[PDB]
């Protein structure tokens, strides 16, 4: 919802699915005794479908790899040449 | 005390005893969510012993 | 439906679903982003 609030509105990971799991829940309200295994199972599977769509999102809708890649790159030095370089020309800069 | 075996169930108390500790144990070892929790047969559908 | 028929079950199906303010937004913003 967080995301929604400032993203386009991209429909709910599980889209028209939330209605179905709103049914079940229904159900689950017309059972006369509570079980929490069913409605683990429930939730287990919104979530697994919510965690999937979100997966698919953060690496290929939002490059978490290349944020990754950046900051190996600069906060764990893993441009080391590229570091070296900068250290080796800052160097009278930064003894200060 | 030795007294107290339960003497109805004396003669399936260790029967009764081995199935305790092995669900004990299923249910205490981190078992990975093992498909055998099967969302059929749900304990409150199962008759209970009683 | 909401409240408009009697033996009718679903015009209410939506409102055991959703909560009454959230149940009204559903309602309320789609014909009213579609016009916008």
């Amino acid at each position: 919802e967080n995301q929604n609030v400032n993203l386009t509105r991209k429909g709910s990971i599980l889209k028209n699915q939330e209605d179905t799991f709103a049914a079940e829940l229904h159900r689950l309200k017309q059972q006369p005794l509570f079980s929490l295994v069913d409605f683990e199972q429930v939730v287990d599977r919104i979530r697994s479908t919510v965690a999937e769509h979100l997966w698919k999102l953060m690496v290929e809708e939002s490059d978490l790899l290349g944020q990754l890649k950046i900051i190996k790159d600069f906060y764990l030095l893993g441009r080391g040449e590229l570091f070296q370089a900068f250290i080796d020309t800052a160097q009278h800069m930064l003894k200060t | 005390r030795q007294h107290t075996m339960v003497s109805f169930l004396k003669p399936v108390l260790k029967q009764i005893i081995m199935a305790g500790k092995s669900m004990q144990l299923l249910k205490n070892l981190q078992c990975a969510e093992s498909t055998t929790c099967q969302a059929g047969a749900r304990d409150a559908e199962r008759k209970s012993l009683y | 439906p909401q409240v408009q028929s009697a033996a009718d079950e679903t015009a209410v199906q939506l409102s055991e679903l959703l909560t009454l303010p959230v149940l009204m937004k559903r309602s309320i913003t789609a014909p009213l982003a579609a016009h916008i």
